[PDB]
């Protein structure tokens, strides 16, 4: 094209300002560009992936460098408690003198920010001890970023441009990624733990200098090649072991003993080494499954063809599904995002209950920030998975090649799926809201004993099945005579039971009726968001109101006011509506997590157990009570270090409320206002000299929906982050 | 009609700000109690002059501070208000 | 017919040995599927026929039962016993290795044959007494084999269920318990505790 | 145990099973399973690096046992042998019952 | 560089699509596939704004006139300035 | 009278009568059997 | 003692909650003469509270550590009256309502203007069909068996 954007001829000749907008949100959607082919699209995807890797490495290098240059890692290593981590220094010319006073924390000589990302504990656990290690790591990550950028440039040149069939070689890619990207990387991390991190935890400094001279075991690799692997699990670290020193240390490398370290309240490093070694073995085995140039292996196409149930209860089964899943990039993107979101929720739910880094369980603000961050990330990623599934249905789905498949039969019975999801969401919402309102009314009338409190008997039984003994159930892993208890009695059961039955950590917290109600509200949110996203995906190709939606693309505003009105009829609008429900669900999850943990850390779990059963308790004892120090960050009497969190709190409230006008007020009013504004500028003396090149127009309907959603999400995230960090930092527990 | 629908929100906003101003100003500078000696003690102690100039002051000293009488009304005769 | 007064399924016509028209779920609609089911059923019944004396006789001779004979592999360094005598090479790795080596290559030649009748009834070296020479007696023996094998499968279900109900004891002990006073100790006590 | 004896025995048994017992079934399954994209094989679709090495898979064995099968069945044997050795060394694990 | 207005053969012959057009995009041409012996046509889609009044008056089961929004000009964005 | 009975058969009037009768029944039940959390008759 | 819950009739915290409620009610009662209507209302409220606490204790409810009764919905036969019996009663009543509505919709389905029978309910037919939901489980089971419950479109 002759004008920005150059990838779209239709947008380039636009005389209005929306072109400037629309060249931004369509820049990375290569499939909608002008004069594109398949191989060019694949090569652009490859180059953008290399770029993204480069920015990830550069961001990590910047984190390491700023911690090394402005942080207090060396003084934090000596005293992991009673020392606050420092992320980076603060240089603000707008700062007043009391701002410089209140923000001078740690051993720093100026204003600093207190790191709540947990990178200090992670780097301390894995062997980094001094600032020169952080400088070397930052240099290595910068070199990796440069290498990835060079590779992205190289693989776009005509000599090194890959063919489209190379990208479609799914068997070799999956084999290499399972064996090399998963197995070999986990084996290398096992080697790092065994050679460096585990000796570092015992007071031995192992670097590239003494790399080849320090034996990880007294017996070397002999117990690895001649059998008798148990010689690597002879004497583990004692219960009186102190992290980072040789007092109470052992010489074991790979052990299977459950529970946490007594001092750090985190998992044993030898446990992690054995875990990553076993995972490396499993992935290296699994990476020899599919066929390659060597004749042996599986063909996933025939794997999908063969799995047809006789009787036709699944139609033609998975016939032809390999071609659709291999040819469609949006199918792969949706599956990748769904799996990534599921394991991100797994990461969030497993780091708080089974902490992985030394002295991170005591850092409550770090744990809260990490959990909230990864849960919001997982929610956004799952929403994107469903959105890209809808995109695949609109763009890449081929009905002729998918007849009587397990994929077409979803569209065959989409009404049943949508209606049953609607029933589940309606039932959950009706009964959960009714129970909550019942409890609020009963306690308002001075009768808290008339509440409906349902004990989560199922989840309590599951906790007893995992070894908890606070409910009286004599079941597996809690009864001393069970075969499950007897089989694993000698290996890991004592430590695991000691960690579970300890009522100070987050491992299998005691739950009550409030947990039941909030978990059912969580189920309501999940079911409703799934309902919206599944309805959008399955009605993306068309419905009775708009049978030809597939001809109108993924994102279009409406179909006019005819047929009763057709606002928000596209699948993009279904995604936009479901983002609100995802935000509400993650808000409920993080509210529950933060309140339960902030009552446990104070040793006042009775407040949560008695106040979480009604919504006024949530409003008063959680939102109103814990925001005193947050809103008192600055007052007429002065300010303190929580003033930044108060300012970000109000900033989030403001930008959350600003999206309400991109969401409520619509386009015609603003266009008719802009017409009068243009008339005023064209008729104002000394101002007709200055004229616009692009004609001012109102924001597009889809554009305004996106802008309002962005303001809404920014307000949600910033407000809750400010409240969470201020509440957990004004009192640490 | 949509212009009326939009202006309803702005009338709501304007009247809400007006009534918040009235409530805080009369609670801080007019309403209160008279002692037998002759001194006057107001409900909010005359904090409108120094706190209402900031949005944080409205959030803390007006919304958060005075909502304690409506969130703690459970179990009493004012629980219908909660 | 298995269930009098009930119509026969269309897949079964009564020509097969033991074809009593019992297929409520309609598993054998496809003819080659039905042939595979016939072969698999015959193998299951023959294994249970070898099982039932192999469970009853060691219990009757006072060597334990069919659950005691597997206790030694649970113990560390356990020693297997035959007729009260310990086999010198009877350790779990050696026993499992010889079982995998010899149970394979005897289940492999069985899959080499493609004739369905030979897959079910191979003959040859497996019929040394010439009982399959006369066709009428051949079908009669087919029906007898089918009926005794279904009885053996039911007996093995009884074995497993009685072991689950009464852990760590023998089926003949359960029979003696029933014969002690049949009106008081039976399935009723476990069906209503 | 003796690592050499166990490793040699397990590798020999696995190679024997691959050569004699489970050879025809495996050959038939690789005959039926060939990776194809868009109805054609990976190499003929335009991928120059997906060509099957017919020189490496050509063998003078009467049944066609080639080096790749040797590597796979030896991997099975070594894995089984090391499992046996590591389990026999440990005098624990589901033993209390 | 205009909205794409398409006429399909399911058109009855009612001129309501033409009468509902505020920019004179559609017209009625002779035909033989219906009783009315006429069908709609869109020769002036360069002046189409996209208001979709034409397909808000089409009485068929689904619309015989379809307006697909496309590249937008000064006369397609309804700009008097 | 037929028109008035038709008006009494319309949706809001009939709904009001039905829901008023139901609310009265529930209120009288709650007066005579107050503070019911379980079903203790069996 | 399911899930570590003491029975409400043997719970100290339950009696403590009753004591706080009675103390607050007596503090409210002290403002009025005993022969007045507000005093009689307060005394009736106190008697109702005492009866409620006694009934909750005698019903077999399990009280938690906070002194409030906790319902058990796992299906335990000691607590079938908390969820299962009221659940069966609710399912019966809801099936009654749904069956009556479905019968009314089916009856007015084949008319000239069926919608006129929805905005204006035909009361005699509705009252005729009201008691047909008394035997709703039998009718629904038979209709499912005869393939009349579902429509194959
Ligand atoms: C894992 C990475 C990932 C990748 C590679 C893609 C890839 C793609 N997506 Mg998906 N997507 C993802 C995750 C991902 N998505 C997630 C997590 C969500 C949920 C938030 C979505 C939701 C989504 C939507 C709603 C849409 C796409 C579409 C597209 C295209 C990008 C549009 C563009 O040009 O930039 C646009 C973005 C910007 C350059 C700036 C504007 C908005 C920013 C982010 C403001 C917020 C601050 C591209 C094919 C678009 C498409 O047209 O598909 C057919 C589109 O409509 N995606
Ligand atoms: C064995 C060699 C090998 C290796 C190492 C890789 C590696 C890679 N390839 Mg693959 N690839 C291979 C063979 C290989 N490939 C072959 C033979 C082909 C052709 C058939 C391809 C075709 C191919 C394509 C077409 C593309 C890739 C892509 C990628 C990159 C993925 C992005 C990423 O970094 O993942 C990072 C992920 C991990 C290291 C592991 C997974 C993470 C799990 C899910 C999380 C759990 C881990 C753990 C908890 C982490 C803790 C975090 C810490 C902070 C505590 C990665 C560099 C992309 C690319 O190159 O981008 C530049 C891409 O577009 N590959
Ligand atoms: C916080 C307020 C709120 C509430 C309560 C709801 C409620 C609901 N949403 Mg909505 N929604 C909201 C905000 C809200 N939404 C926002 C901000 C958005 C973003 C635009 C959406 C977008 C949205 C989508 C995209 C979808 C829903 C759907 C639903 C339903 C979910 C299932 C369920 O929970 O039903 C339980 C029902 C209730 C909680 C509401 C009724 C409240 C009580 C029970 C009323 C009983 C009446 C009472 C006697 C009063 C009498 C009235 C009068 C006489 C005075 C439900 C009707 C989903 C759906 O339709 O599911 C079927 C769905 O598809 N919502
Ligand atoms: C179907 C196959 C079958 C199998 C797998 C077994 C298996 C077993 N038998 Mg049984 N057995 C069988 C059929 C079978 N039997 C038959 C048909 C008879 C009657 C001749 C017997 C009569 C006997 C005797 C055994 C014993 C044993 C055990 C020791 C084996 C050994 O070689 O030393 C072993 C668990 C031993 C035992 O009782 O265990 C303690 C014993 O000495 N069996
Ligand atoms: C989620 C659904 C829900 C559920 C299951 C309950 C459940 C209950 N409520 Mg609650 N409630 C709710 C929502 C809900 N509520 C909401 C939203 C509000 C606010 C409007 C209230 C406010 C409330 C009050 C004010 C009261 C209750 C009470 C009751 C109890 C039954 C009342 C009664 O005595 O019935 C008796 C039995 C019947 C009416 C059955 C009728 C069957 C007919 C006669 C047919 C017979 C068949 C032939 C029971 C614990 C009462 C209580 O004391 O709780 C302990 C009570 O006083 N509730
Ligand atoms: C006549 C009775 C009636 C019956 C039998 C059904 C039946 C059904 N409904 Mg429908 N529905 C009705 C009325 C009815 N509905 C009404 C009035 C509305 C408007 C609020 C809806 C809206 C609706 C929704 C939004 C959903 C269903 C769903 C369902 C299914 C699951 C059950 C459930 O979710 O209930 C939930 C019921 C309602 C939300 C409450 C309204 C029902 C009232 C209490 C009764 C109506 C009775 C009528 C006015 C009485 C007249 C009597 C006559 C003598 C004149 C089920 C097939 C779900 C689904 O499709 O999944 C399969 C679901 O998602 N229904
Ligand atoms: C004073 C309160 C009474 C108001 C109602 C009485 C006058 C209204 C008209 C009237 O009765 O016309 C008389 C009407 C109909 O009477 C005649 O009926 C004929 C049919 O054969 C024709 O329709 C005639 O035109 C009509 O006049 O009678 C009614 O329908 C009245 C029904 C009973 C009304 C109850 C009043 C209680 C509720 C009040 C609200
Ligand atoms: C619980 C398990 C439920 C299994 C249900 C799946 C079985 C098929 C369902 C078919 C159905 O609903 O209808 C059947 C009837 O339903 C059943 O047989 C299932 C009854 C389910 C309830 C009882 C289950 C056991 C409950 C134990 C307690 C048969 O009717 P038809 O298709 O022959 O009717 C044709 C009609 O006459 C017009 O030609
Ligand atoms: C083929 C051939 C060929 C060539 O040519 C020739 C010859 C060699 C001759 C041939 C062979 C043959 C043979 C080997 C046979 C065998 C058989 C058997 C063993 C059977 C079983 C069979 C078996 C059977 C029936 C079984 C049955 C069972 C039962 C009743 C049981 C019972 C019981 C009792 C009492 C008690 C307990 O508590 C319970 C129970 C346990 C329940
Ligand atoms: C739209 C669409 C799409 C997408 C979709 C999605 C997004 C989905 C998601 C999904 C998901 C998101 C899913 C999930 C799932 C899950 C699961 C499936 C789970 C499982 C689990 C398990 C199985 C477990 C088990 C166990 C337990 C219980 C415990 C113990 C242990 C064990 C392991 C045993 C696509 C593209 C495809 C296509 C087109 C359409
Ligand atoms: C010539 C011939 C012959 C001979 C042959 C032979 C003698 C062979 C051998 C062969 C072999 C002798 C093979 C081997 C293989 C192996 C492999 C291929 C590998 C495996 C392994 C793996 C893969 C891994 C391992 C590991 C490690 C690294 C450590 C840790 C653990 C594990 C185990 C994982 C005869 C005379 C017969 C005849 C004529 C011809
Ligand atoms: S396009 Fe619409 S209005 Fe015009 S003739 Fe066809 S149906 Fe009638
Ligand atoms: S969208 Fe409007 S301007 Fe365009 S053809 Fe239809 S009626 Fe005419």
């Amino acid at each position: 094209a002759l004008r920005f954007p150059r990838f779209s001829q239709g947008l380039a000749q636009d005389p209005t300002t929306r072109r400037i907008w629309f060249g931004i949100a369509t820049a990375h959607d290569f499939e909608s560009h002008d004069d594109i082919t398949e191989e060019r699209l694949y090569q652009n995807i490859f180059a953008s992936h290399f770029g993204q890797l480069a920015i990830i490495f550069l961001w990590t290098s910047g984190n390491l460098f700023h911690v090394a240059w402005q942080g207090n890692f060396e003084s934090w290593v000596q005293d992991p408690l009673h020392v606050r981590p420092i992320a980076h220094a603060i240089w603000d010319p707008h700062f007043g003198q009391p701002a410089v006073e209140a923000f001078t924390r740690g051993g720093a000589l100026g204003p600093v920010n207190i790191a709540y990302s947990g990178v200090y504990q992670w780097w301390y656990t894995i062997g980094l001890r001094t600032n020169e290690d952080l400088y070397t790591g930052a240099l290595f990550l910068l070199f990796l970023s440069v290498i990835s950028l060079l590779g992205g440039w190289l693989h776009l040149q005509p000599k090194w441009k890959p063919s489209v069939s190379w990208f479609k070689n799914a068997e070799s890619r999956l084999n290499h990624h399972l064996s090399g990207l998963f197995g070999v990387s986990s084996l290398a991390w096992t080697g790092h733990l065994v050679h460096v991190a585990i000796p570092g935890s015992r007071g031995e400094y192992v670097r590239w200098n003494n790399f080849l001279d320090v034996l990880p075991h007294p017996q070397g690799l002999g117990p690895l090649f001649t059998g008798q692997w148990n010689l690597y699990a002879q004497n583990p670290d004692s219960s009186s072991h102190l992290f980072g020193t040789s007092q109470g240390a052992g010489t074991a490398i790979l052990t299977l003993l459950g529970g946490f370290h007594p001092q750090t309240q985190s998992l044993w490093l030898t446990d992690m080494a054995h875990h990553h070694l076993a995972i490396a073995f499993v992935f290296l085995v699994a990476g020899h499954m599919y066929r390659t140039n060597f004749g042996i292996g599986h063909s996933m196409k025939d794997l999908l063809e063969a799995h047809i149930p006789p009787g036709g209860r699944l139609g033609r089964g998975h016939k032809g599904l390999y071609d659709t899943i291999n040819n469609s990039l949006h199918f792969q993107l949706g599956l990748a995002l769904a799996s990534l979101g599921v394991i991100t929720s797994l990461v969030a739910q497993h780091m708080y209950s089974l902490p992985a880094y030394a002295f991170i369980a005591q850092d409550f603000t770090t744990q809260a920030a990490l959990y909230t961050h990864h849960q919001y990330i997982a929610g956004f990623i799952m929403t994107g998975a469903f959105a890209h599934g809808a995109i695949f249905f609109i763009r890449d789905y081929n009905p002729e090649q998918n007849e009587d498949n397990v994929l077409a039969r979803m569209l065959d019975h989409k009404e049943a799926i949508i209606s049953h999801l609607s029933w589940a969401s309606l039932f959950l919402g009706f009964h959960t809201l009714g129970l909550y309102v019942h409890n609020d009314v009963m306690l308002a009338f001075g009768t808290p004993e008339k509440q409906i409190l349902i004990e989560p008997i199922f989840a309590q039984w599951i906790q007893s099945a995992h070894g908890k003994t606070s409910y009286g159930f004599d079941v597996l892993l809690s009864s001393t005579s069970g075969p499950a208890f007897n089989a694993g009695r000698s290996i890991w059961l004592p430590g695991w039971l000691n960690a579970v039955n300890e009522n100070s950590n987050s491992l299998f917290l005691t739950i009550g009726p409030g947990d039941f109600l909030v978990h059912h509200a969580i189920a309501l949110g999940l079911h409703t968001t799934t309902l919206i996203l599944v309805k959008g995906a399955l009605d993306a190709r068309g419905s009775k109101l708009m049978p030809d939606k597939k001809d109108f693309g993924y994102s279009f505003p409406c179909d006019g006011p005819g047929r009763g009105g057709t606002c928000d009829i596209s699948a993009w609008d279904a995604f936009y509506l479901a983002v609100f429900w995802m935000l509400n669900t993650i808000g409920w999850v993080t509210f529950y997590w933060h309140w339960k943990h902030i009552t446990l850390w104070q040793g006042n779990v009775s407040q949560f157990n008695e106040s979480s059963t009604y919504l006024m308790g949530w409003l008063r004892d959680y939102l109103w009570l814990n925001s005193s120090q947050l809103i008192n960050g600055y007052n007429p009497f002065g300010m303190n270090s929580l003033s930044v969190w108060a300012w970000m709190f109000l900033f989030g409230h403001l930008v959350w409320a600003t999206g309400f006008m991109f969401l409520i007020s619509w386009r015609g009013y603003w266009q008719e206002l802009i017409e009068t504004l243009a008339w005023a500028h064209e008729r104002t003396p000394l101002a007709n000299l200055i004229r616009w090149r692009d004609k001012p127009v109102a924001l597009s309907i889809v554009q305004a929906r996106l802008v309002g959603l962005a303001h809404f999400s920014v307000g949600y995230i910033f407000t809750y982050a400010a409240f969470l960090i201020a509440s957990t930092s004004g009192k640490f527990g | 009609w949509d212009h009326v629908f939009l202006g309803l929100f702005w009338m709501y906003n304007s009247i809400s700000v007006v009534i918040f101003h009235f409530s805080w100003k009369m609670q801080s500078d007019v309403w209160g109690s008279i002692s037998d000696q002759g001194v006057v003690t107001h409900i909010t102690g005359g904090n409108f002059a120094q706190s209402s100039i900031t949005i944080n002051g409205w959030l803390r000293d007006f919304l958060w501070a005075q909502a304690s009488q409506v969130i703690q009304s459970y179990g009493s005769s004012l629980s219908a208000y909660g | 017919e298995w269930m009098p007064g009930q119509p026969r399924p269309a897949h079964l016509d009564g020509s097969a040995p033991g074809d009593f028209g019992f297929d409520p779920l309609g598993l054998g609609e496809v003819p080659e599927n039905l042939e595979r089911f016939k072969e698999s059923e015959l193998i299951h019944c023959r294994w249970a026929m070898l099982a039932v004396p192999g469970i009853l006789v060691p219990e009757a001779l006072g060597l334990g039962n069919w659950v005691k004979a597997q206790e030694w592999a649970a113990l560390p360094g356990g020693q297997a016993t035959y007729l009260g005598n310990p086999v010198p090479w009877g350790n779990l790795p050696t026993i499992l290795a010889i079982e995998f080596l010899a149970i394979a290559f005897v289940e492999h030649q069985r899959s080499m044959e493609k004739d369905s009748e030979k897959k079910k009834y191979p003959g040859g070296a497996f019929d040394p007494l010439g009982y399959s020479k006369d066709p009428k007696k051949f079908e009669e023996l087919k029906l007898k084999e089918i009926k005794n094998g279904r009885l053996a499968l039911l007996a093995f279900v009884g074995f497993c269920i009685q072991q689950s109900a009464y852990p760590g004891t023998g089926p003949l002990e359960n029979l003696a318990t029933h014969l002690a006073d049949p009106w008081h100790n039976n399935i009723g006590d476990i069906v209503i505790p | 145990l003796s690592p050499s004896l166990v490793i040699s025995l397990s590798t020999g048994l696995s190679l024997f099973l691959g050569r004699f017992v489970f050879f025809n079934f495996q050959r038939e399954n690789m005959a039926k399973q060939v990776p194809e994209q868009n109805g054609m094989s990976h190499f003929e679709a335009g991928d120059t690096r997906a060509k099957e090495y017919v020189s490496l898979l050509k063998s003078n064995d009467p049944v066609g046992f080639n080096i790749v099968d040797v590597l796979a069945w030896g991997s099975i044997g070594h894995i089984v042998a090391y499992y046996i050795l590591a389990t026999a060394s440990n005098g624990y694990d589901p033993s209390f019952f | 560089m205009s909205h794409s207005v398409k006429i399909y053969d399911t058109c009855i012959g009612c001129t309501q699509c033409v009468r509902a057009c505020p920019t004179d995009v559609l017209e009625m041409i002779p035909w033989d596939g219906c009783k009315a012996k006429q069908i709609a046509s869109a020769p002036r889609t360069e002046d189409c704004v996209g208001c979709k009044r034409c397909e808000s008056a089409c009485p068929t089961d689904f619309l015989s006139v379809r307006v697909y929004l496309w590249h937008e000009t000064t006369r397609s964005m309804g700009l008097g300035y | 009278m037929r028109d008035f009975k038709t008006y009494l058969s319309v949706a809001p009037v009939l709904s009001t009568l039905w829901f008023g009768s139901l609310a009265g029944l529930l209120i009288e039940i709650n007066r005579f059997f107050p503070d019911a959390l379980t079903f203790p008759f069996f | 003692d399911i899930a570590g819950l003491t029975p409400c009739k043997e719970s100290k915290q339950f009696a403590k909650r009753e004591k706080q409620a009675l103390k607050k009610l007596q503090a409210s009662l002290k403002l009025y003469a005993d022969d007045s209507a507000p005093a009689l209302a307060i005394k009736a409220t106190m008697e109702k509270t005492k009866k409620r606490f006694d009934n909750y204790g005698k019903y077999g409810l399990l009280c938690g550590s906070d002194g409030l009764p906790h319902l058990i919905v796992s299906g335990d036969q000691r607590h079938w009256g908390e969820f299962i019996t009221p659940g069966i009663l609710f399912l019966y009543i809801a099936g009654w309502i749904g069956w009556v509505g479905r019968s009314y919709l089916i009856a007015i389905r084949d008319e000239k203007k069926p919608t006129q029978k929805e905005i204006i309910i035909d009361v005699p037919l509705a009252s005729s069909l009201l008691f047909r939901g008394f035997s709703w489980p039998v009718a629904a089971y038979r209709e499912l068996l005869n393939g009349e419950l579902v429509d194959n479109n």
